[PDB]
């Protein structure tokens, strides 16, 4: 048989995907690992590693992946994120969500990115007094449970690594460490952190964070969101092929630039010639300009000789780069190809499928961190966070406004959901309150 | 102390260099003003203030 | 760690400075494989005494 | 202290035994297992009982 | 009192390979990679035997390239199948706790629907166990866990007699240290009686829970056991063969011929010179073993000697393998890739559109009664209403609706023909609406502020 999923071994894979998502220069520096020696015998030598040194510094890295996560993203995050509930009340955890005045909107694109790269991320709700919406790294969560009590799956202890620098007196760069430490007894939420001073593991008492009201917790305050699902088991990254792609194209890329550079010249490939006629009238050195001709002895056939297209590393190139185009990841546009407009209408239910799923799994996690956050503060309940479920946006048709308001002017729907269309659409920037405010008045006509 | 060999964000990515052995964190309130770590140039190799006595 | 990265240096003189080169040190984290003796568990032994397998 | 009947930290037998204490730093000793568990329960045929074999 | 806990029955364990297969296709290129020897025949196993044919196999199959078009089958099929959000009728306030933590883990009806119609998908088998601990709470039970199951002909009722599930767990100790405990759940129906152990193993020991009937809250036990096996074909103990398993085929087949064309390209793919009509003195008199070839340096050679720069010409059968394999892939009508060479008349995929999304709407209408009969075993077991539903989304192809579409349905509201409700969802279907149809009630009330 095989193992559960693949044994949580996504670590390598994540470190590839991570090493491709940063660019060329991330994968030239790791070119052993990606593009295997040509020879092993000469790989042991020093003429070898020159010799493979030149083979990779030639070699183009395309970069695929960063555009399809760019263009991922970009289809994902349009005009802003919908926020349900009051708005006034939570303005002071939408603007600065975890203390550094960075609002919500941008912490939800970097967990986007994360979900949609390597298909994991985390969401910690704090107490300080102020709560805070953290954001936990994929690597960061180092241990995860799953005892279940009471018949109900249940996530019971979870640690992950959070990270901080040290301002000293003097700029000498100190990096240390916290790990905070979530537990669930008796369905009852208890955590501990670590502080460590360059190796000085400072641990803390167990404690029982309570909400506004009090009752304590019922369970932790943390939601592990992935590609697949908000479970902490660990998802497939939706990058894993696509990485592979890359790399294999990579490495033939590699090829061709080494047969382009020895072999792309013309050479004259005097056949037929002999030494004492070349010291005699060559003189070595051959002239080849169009204002002088070279003369050569009998039956001698001069053949220009340069490595020509439609080879098959160059054919292995174009069938990688149309495989990339054919798995239908945002990654490139191309001029040639035209597809009429209908036909994608079908596969664009398809093609966003993965946009679609990363989506509602970071809406539904940041719904969840928001709930935990009202707990905190003893505000309401009824508090919805949903991103742009309505991909490849664009500036609606002006029949488009006449059937939006004519919709409007029957009572079919909101006031409300007609500016978020017409927001969404690129019609409108003032906000609905605003837009009343000032149209309350009488006509200036 | 910190490892950090878990995840290479990038190659020796600051993981380690041994910067120091020595603890060299006495200056100024770490060494309660007696030895007081300043910023401030003066021209010339000296500097001569004079008092009375 | 570069052994000597602070010298007595003379702005009043010119003369030659030795050079210092930086070295690598190699961590390692060895592979321990452990296993068990195999163990003999026939059903019928606790079936025989109504025990499940 | 933290106190464990180790066989490594004995080191000796009779009165020749030489106990030893070590003490360290955070993340002196660092084990790192592998996730890689199998369990294979093998059974056999030709003898009076079907045999298994953990 | 009962047999073994563990027993595979035979069409499970023969079904496992294949599973294991189908499951490592979804893995992609990693786990294809580590397993190659059960896909890519070895080309000579003479070398095999020996070690630098090992090494061979290696280079060959790591310079190999996994298309993984089944992968993003599944994905595409999932989005297609789970565009917007699957529907509940009946009470929702009341089955609220079971919308929002179907398991307790805070985790969505709606994101379990999915993952359970990806196995359905992908493998064709899953199950839904809803159990009382209090609450009850819905399970998700995949297809390689249900390791057994019974049906026996009781007054003429096919009925399922037992059905034992391999219920994955995992300790949480005193520490922060990796142990991985199992749960083996026997469900029983006896003189028309639902019975119920579980094999805790808790601490590692004999926790064997004895004949136990869940009862009603209202009482009188079950009649049946509250436990579904939804499958790509129909809701059947009975294995239902995975909608996967030829893309998987043609996938592997792609997989070994790439592995062949890479070795091909690597190999003889960068030209060469191949220097013919020469001799060695010539070679040490002028070339002394190495040839400058840039543009410009020339070489001479003797006479009657021809160069030929040769390499690997293109549109082999390699190549026409491979792309012949890809478009029979596609012409499953599978959605794992797209050209955008190609182009296709619009109103002519009207015709075959039911037939294209077949599968899709199969796996809709099972997960759909799987999910119905579920939330009626915990209703019973709490006792409220019976006839509540869940369907999930049966439109496929889904677009932003037309100007002309929302006119269409907006005139078909005001005529008594469509309901409110019916339009609403609708308007949401097609990307025109958020606030739920209660709240724009709510807010529409009150006349224009004008």
């Amino acid at each position: 048989k095989y193992v559960r999923e693949d044994a949580k071994k996504m670590h390598k894979l994540w470190a590839h995907i991570r090493m491709a998502m940063e660019g060329s220069r991330a994968i030239k520096d790791n070119a052993k690992e990606f593009v295997p020696h040509p020879d092993n015998t000469k790989a042991t030598t020093p003429e070898g590693v020159a010799r493979y040194k030149a083979y990779i510094e030639r070699a183009v890295w395309y970069g695929a992946s960063a555009n399809t996560v760019d263009g991922m993203l970009g289809q994902i995050f349009a005009r802003d994120p919908v926020f349900t509930g009051p708005e006034d009340k939570f303005d002071m955890l939408i603007n600065d969500v975890d203390g550094s005045g960075l609002s919500i909107h941008q912490q939800a694109r970097d967990s986007a990115e994360d979900a949609l790269s390597l298909g994991r991320g985390g969401l910690f709700v704090d107490y300080s007094a102020r709560p805070y919406i953290k954001f936990i790294a994929a690597e960061d969560i180092l241990n995860w449970r799953e005892r279940w009590v009471n018949g109900a799956k249940r996530t019971t202890l979870l640690v992950f690594r959070e990270e901080s620098d040290a301002d000293d007196d003097g700029y000498q760069i100190y990096k240390e460490e916290v790990w905070r430490e979530l537990r669930l007894v008796d369905g009852t939420y208890w955590q501990r952190t670590w502080r460590e001073n360059d190796g000085q593991l400072y641990v803390d008492d167990w404690i029982s964070p309570t909400k506004a009201d009090g009752s304590q917790f019922d369970e932790i305050p943390f939601v592990i969101f992935g590609s697949k699902n908000n479970d902490p088991t660990i998802d497939m990254p939706p990058m894993r092929d696509l990485v592979e792609l890359n790399i294999a194209h990579f490495r033939n890329s590699a090829d061709y630039e080494e047969a382009c550079f020895i072999c792309g010249q013309p050479t004259l490939f005097l056949s037929g010639l002999t030494e004492h006629w070349v010291k005699n009238v060559l003189g070595g050195a051959v002239v080849i300009g169009s204002r002088d001709a070279v003369p050569l002895p009998v039956n001698a056939k001069p053949e220009l000789l340069q490595a020509e297209g439609n080879g098959m590393v160059k054919e292995a190139m174009d069938q990688k780069e149309r495989q990339m185009v054919a798995l239908g990841a945002k990654l490139i546009d191309s001029d040639k190809t035209q597809r009429t407009f209908g036909e994608a209408s079908m596969e664009a239910a398809a093609q966003n499928s993965v946009l679609s799923r990363v989506s509602k799994n970071v809406s539904d996690a940041y719904t969840k961190a928001l709930r935990w956050a009202a707990m905190f503060l003893g505000l309401d309940e009824k508090i919805e966070y949903e991103l742009n479920s309505d991909f490849d946006i664009n500036k609606m048709s002006p029949e488009e406004l006449a059937a939006v308001i004519s919709a409007w002017q029957s009572n079919a729907i909101s006031f409300t959901e007609m500016r978020w269309q017409i927001k969404k659409g690129g019609r409108a920037y003032l906000e609905d309150e605003d837009m009343r405010n000032e149209s309350e008045q009488d006509d200036p006509l | 102390a910190l490892s950090d060999l878990q995840v290479f964000n990038d190659w020796a990515y600051k993981t380690m260099s041994e910067v120091l052995d020595q603890q060299v964190e006495l200056f100024n309130g770490a060494t309660r003003g007696a030895i007081i770590l300043r910023s401030a140039g003066n021209t010339g190799d000296l500097s001569e203030a004079a008092f009375w006595a | 760690k570069i052994q000597g990265l602070v010298r007595p240096r003379d702005p009043y003189s010119n003369a030659d400075v030795a050079a210092k080169d930086l070295r690598q040190l190699v961590d390692n984290t060895i592979k321990v494989a452990s296993g068990t003796p195999p163990i003999n568990i026939p059903p019928s032994m606790l079936r025989w005494i109504q025990k499940n397998p | 202290i933290i106190i464990t009947d180790s066989p490594a930290l004995v080191s000796g037998a009779a009165e020749t035994l030489r106990h030893s204490t070590l003490g360290l730093t955070t993340g002196a000793i660092l084990i790192e297992q592998n996730q890689d568990f199998d369990s294979t329960v093998v059974d056999g045929t030709g003898k009076q009982n079907i045999t298994r074999q953990y």
